[PDB]
């Protein structure tokens, strides 16, 4: 109790409790986003999007789980890509409940083409049983679903010649981007059985200046406002 | 009769008491409820706590009586600690509209530079804004004719000194919550506003339902603040300064007294006992 | 092919060996001994300083010391008896998912959703810890590792694979294959010489040290298995499933004997653990709350309420005086 | 996925030729050893509050 051993004891508790809170609020200041989608589906296309000239504000490479740290406008992003953990998604999923949202990259000129593992298997058919997987589980109710649809001008140069209708046999209408992008907006976005909890955001992924981290700025900035409109009751 | 009064105002005390310590306990013992709002609804509780342990009981005493039997050195106590308490339980209501009004409108600074130091400096801040306003009637600003009854422990009312504490104390606040809500009114507004026919559908009609469960929330803090605390203010602005054939009807005086102190039991009922967080931290503490 | 048909007749020899072994369930045998009688546990320490979710603990050989790991990225090592923050290792990946504590009192390990098994020297020159060696190899998380001795541990993996390491070259000495899933479990005999593992496929297997090879397979779980611990005398083993319900296997008799269910759980079983004499079989649930059974008489004997939420961890002390138990809410209660 | 399927048949035979025993066998010894051992264990039977390490030093 009173012996030097103890009191220099209680200093080395007390110094590391210190520390451990000063690294707790620092860590709290930042936003955390999970990145999801299939295999090839532009999701390195949007990482380098998001890290252009702002990033990270003998080691051995993880091939787990890639971080990258961004910031903008006076807010630091933590996304976290885990499309190299090829095993069971339900062991791991629980891990990320908390994060402020989820980004989904489809690339909408995957229509055609076919998965490699079996031929009667449409690639979007597998992105739509993924967004549905991911969308409604029991850990992510409350957390918002940014939607990014990926390779616009290679999927508009497609559609003069293969239509839609192979992806959707139900689908009956005219042929051009605008009217195909939108239903398959609609087509993911009717996957939300969470209406009342959680909101999509949709958009095309353009090669302008840096609109798609805009775009995820005004998502999250949305969700947190919405957050504290629901718990000061006004929402 | 007397006895009558006597349990009416003792059950108010009663019930005062007992529901600010309620929320104190659960803030103190919870996990959960260990944020930057909740601190700021908690201080509140612990104010009209005090106000409702300190103040509350010798005043029901001078009301069925009808006489001061505690000699003018506690009464001059009394009257400080009620301009004391209850101007900081006032203020306190304005504390929690800024807090709010930081976070829909602010994200950047929620995200960033919001810490439990805020809600120390405002809880700070409020109890100073109480000293600065109920010190002054102890060191000047008094009339002979609070000490000339025995019987008697009203308040200074000297004119300039009506202002300051009418105006510090109830007319100031008032201004603030009204601007400060309204604005979070049209904010919140906004974000609600901005087969596909039953989706839009769906959507107009969640627009609708969050649009009506905005204005009553809006409604009823604002419509609890007014009707607990106007029909005093008004009347301590308006009888001071005219004195000629303005006799207050005693019965009128402690319905608008004890309708005034009621603003102490409505505001852990409309801050705490509303949402969730709190309702599920009680039936968690409930069972064992 | 047409080598399923040897296949499917060698599952049937095995099954009609192990019938002829059933002579007398372990209920029959233990029928006309005293039960056990309540058990009032009460919690004595309650560990404070994690910020986030608790996954692992592992005690010490020493009794005293612990070493446990959070979602926050901090390995910290508490002194129990007096509740003293010894030491507290920052992760360079916070997602981890295991730790170990070394025998002899100077090593811990982590890993988790990282593929890498990294390995801190705590005892050195100066006081401050360092990253003595990372392991790399698998091809999945890491969900367990154990010390053999201070210069081997093995780890499994969700790549369906465990392995052995040899700490000071870095490299894996032996892989263990034969799973069809994620192992998710693992546990060391008492002598260090054998090794069993529970898989996503819903077995159990037995692997040899030395050889490398798989001696024996267990299929009594419908769900996957989440831990399983030697029982202490180290010829049987208790598996955790997702079943709601936890069996014991015996090494000898290649079969289960006991099933402890209860229609009150229907949650999964997070991690179990055995008592000093192997009377009492301590489980960890999702339903916030550890139930102590009988290990002879599958009855619960106590309950260890008190966690706020779903306990993932779980540990008892080398010489038997309390047990550890931490969970989701950032909190470790020593019970004893 | 053929060379796995003579794998998996060659490990079937070497589980298949192993010395079993009785379970009766099995679970005497597991009973000697829980009352052989029933002493030494704090949690089956409470200690005494000066012998604990953990209630009072
Ligand atoms: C004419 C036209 C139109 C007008 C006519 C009709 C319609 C309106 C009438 C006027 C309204 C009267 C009161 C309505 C209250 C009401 O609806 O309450 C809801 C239901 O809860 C219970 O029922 C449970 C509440 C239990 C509270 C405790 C009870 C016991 C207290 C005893 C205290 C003394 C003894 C200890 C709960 O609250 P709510 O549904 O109104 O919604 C919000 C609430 O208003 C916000 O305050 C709250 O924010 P907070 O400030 O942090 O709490 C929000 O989170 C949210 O809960
Ligand atoms: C004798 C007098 C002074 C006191 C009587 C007891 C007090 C505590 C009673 C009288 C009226 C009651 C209120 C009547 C109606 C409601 C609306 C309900 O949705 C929440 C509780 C609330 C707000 C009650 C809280 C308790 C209350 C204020
Ligand atoms: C006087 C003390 C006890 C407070 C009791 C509440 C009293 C003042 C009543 C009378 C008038 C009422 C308001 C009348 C109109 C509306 C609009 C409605 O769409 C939501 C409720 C709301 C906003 C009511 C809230 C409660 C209210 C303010
Ligand atoms: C909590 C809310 C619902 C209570 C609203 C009603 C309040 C204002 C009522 C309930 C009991 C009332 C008191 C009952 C008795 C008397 C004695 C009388 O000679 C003067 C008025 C006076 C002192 C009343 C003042 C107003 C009073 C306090
Ligand atoms: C019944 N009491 C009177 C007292 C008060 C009276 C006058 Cl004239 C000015 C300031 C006052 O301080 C406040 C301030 C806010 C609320 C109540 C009071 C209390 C309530």
């Amino acid at each position: 109790t009173l012996s030097a051993e103890d009191k220099a004891a209680v200093e080395r508790s007390k110094m590391i409790d210190r520390n451990l809170r000063e690294d707790g609020e620092k860590a709290a200041r930042e936003v955390k986003l999970l990145l999801l989608g299939a295999g090839e589906s532009g999701k390195n296309t949007i990482v380098k999007q998001m890290k252009i000239i702002h990033e990270a504000g003998t080691r051995v490479k993880t091939t787990g789980i890639v971080e990258t740290h961004f910031t903008f406008k006076d807010l630091h992003f933590k996304m976290f890509d885990v499309g190299a953990q090829r095993s069971e998604r339900k062991k791991w999923i629980h891990c990320f409940e908390g994060v402020t949202a989820i980004i989904f990259c489809v690339a909408l000129s995957d229509y055609d083409l076919v998965l490699a593992e079996d031929e009667e298997m449409n690639r979007m058919h597998a992105s739509m049983k993924l967004f549905d997987s991911i969308c409604n589980n029991k850990w992510f109710t409350d957390t918002s679903i940014i939607l990014f649809l990926n390779k616009k001008d290679l999927f508009e140069e497609k559609i003069k010649k293969s239509p839609l209708t192979i992806c959707y046999p139900e689908y009956a209408g005219s042929n051009t981007y605008e009217e195909a992008a939108a239903y398959i907006q609609c087509q993911f976005e009717d996957l939300n059985k969470r209406k009342d909890t959680k909101e999509i955001y949709t958009h095309f992924t353009c090669s302008t200046d840096t609109k798609n981290v805009q775009f995820v700025f005004d998502a999250v900035t949305d969700v947190i406002i919405k957050n504290n409109l629901k718990d000061c009751g006004l929402f | 009769y007397q006895v009558i009064t006597s349990l009416l105002l003792g059950t108010l005390i009663f019930c005062a008491v007992l529901g600010n310590a309620c929320v104190v306990a659960a803030i103190a013992l919870e996990r959960s409820l260990q944020n930057v709002a909740n601190y700021l609804i908690g201080s509140l509780a612990v104010t009209d706590l005090m106000v409702s342990v300190l103040v509350l009981p010798m005043a029901a005493l001078y009301q069925v009586l009808n006489k001061w039997t505690l000699g003018q050195v506690t009464c001059d106590l009394f009257i400080a600690l009620d301009v004391l308490c209850c101007t900081s339980s006032i203020w306190h209501l304005c504390a929690i509209a800024l807090d709010r009004y930081w976070a829909i409108t602010d994200p950047i600074d929620y995200v960033n530079k919001r810490t439990p130091r805020r809600a120390a400096a405002l809880i700070s801040l409020t109890w100073l804004i109480g000293f600065l306003i109920s010190i002054p009637p102890m060191l000047g600003w008094r009339t002979p004719e609070d000490r000339s009854d025995p019987d008697a422990c009203t308040i200074s009312k000297d004119h300039g000194y009506t202002i300051y504490s009418t105006f510090g104390a109830f007319y100031i606040p008032l201004l603030l919550m009204l601007v400060l809500y309204g604005r979070i009114f049209r904010a919140a507004r906004f974000r609600i506003r901005k087969k596909n026919e039953r989706n839009a559908e769906a959507k107009r009609k969640m627009a609708l339902a969050r649009e009506r469960k905005t204005v009553k929330t809006l409604g009823i803090i604002m419509g609890t603040f007014i009707l607990c605390w106007l029909p005093f203010f008004i009347v301590a602005l308006v009888l001071p300064f005219c004195e000629s054939s303005c006799h207050m009807p005693t019965l009128l005086g402690a319905i608008i007294n004890w309708l005034g102190y009621s603003n102490s039991l409505l505001n852990p009922v409309i801050y705490a006992y509303f949402n969730k967080d709190f309702q599920n931290a009680f039936k968690k503490i409930i069972k064992c | 092919d047409q080598l399923r048909q040897e296949a499917e007749q060698l599952k049937n020899q095995i099954r009609d060996a192990r019938k002829a072994c059933a002579d007398a369930t372990l209920s029959q045998i233990t029928n006309n001994i005293d039960p056990v009688g309540r058990i009032q546990m009460r919690t004595r320490r309650t560990l404070r300083g994690h910020l986030a979710k608790i996954y692992a603990m592992h005690w010490g050989t020493d009794s005293r010391l612990l070493v446990s790991a959070s979602q926050d990225g901090k390995l910290i090592i508490w002194d129990s008896y007096t509740t003293n923050k010894v030491h507290a290792i920052p992760l360079r990946s916070s997602w981890v998912m295991t730790c170990a504590y070394a025998p002899s009192g100077n090593y811990v390990a982590c890993g988790g959703l990282d593929n890498i098994c990294s390995i801190y020297n705590l005892k050195t020159r100066e006081g401050n810890v360092r990253v003595s060696r990372e392991l790399a190899g698998h091809t999945g998380y890491l969900s367990c590792c154990r010390f053999l001795d201070d210069n081997q541990i093995v780890t499994s993996s969700g790549d369906t694979t465990c392995a052995l390491w040899d700490i000071e070259t870095g490299q894996q000495t032996t892989t263990f294959t034969g799973h069809t899933g994620d192992v998710m479990s693992l546990s060391l005999a008492p002598d260090t010489r054998l090794f069993v593992s529970g898989a996503c496929d819903a077995s159990a297997k037995l692997w040899d040290v030395r050889e490398g090879m798989c001696r024996q397979t267990f299929t009594g779980h419908e769900s996957d298995i989440n831990a399983i611990c030697f029982f202490p005398n180290g010829n049987a083993f208790a598996t955790g499933s997702d079943d709601a319900t936890c069996r014991l296997f015996d090494l000898r008799a290649d079969q289960e004997l006991m099933t402890y269910s209860h229609d009150n759980i229907i949650c999964g079983i997070t991690s179990v653990s055995f008592s000093k004499s192997g009377r009492l079989l301590l489980a960890g649930y999702d339903d916030f709350n550890c139930n102590v059974w009988d290990a002879l008489k599958a009855d619960r004997a106590g309950v260890l309420a008190g966690h706020d939420n779903r306990v993932s961890c779980l540990g008892v002390t080398d010489d038997g005086m309390a047990v550890a138990t931490g969970s989701w809410d950032s909190f470790l209660k020593i019970w004893n | 996925s053929i060379a796995q399927a003579r794998k998996l048949v060659e490990q079937l035979k070497m589980e298949a030729n192993i010395d079993r025993i009785k379970v009766s066998k099995a679970a005497a010894d597991l009973m000697a050893y829980c009352e052989a051992h029933a002493k030494e264990d704090p949690l089956l039977t409470p200690v005494p509050a000066s012998e604990n390490p953990f209630r009072e030093k």
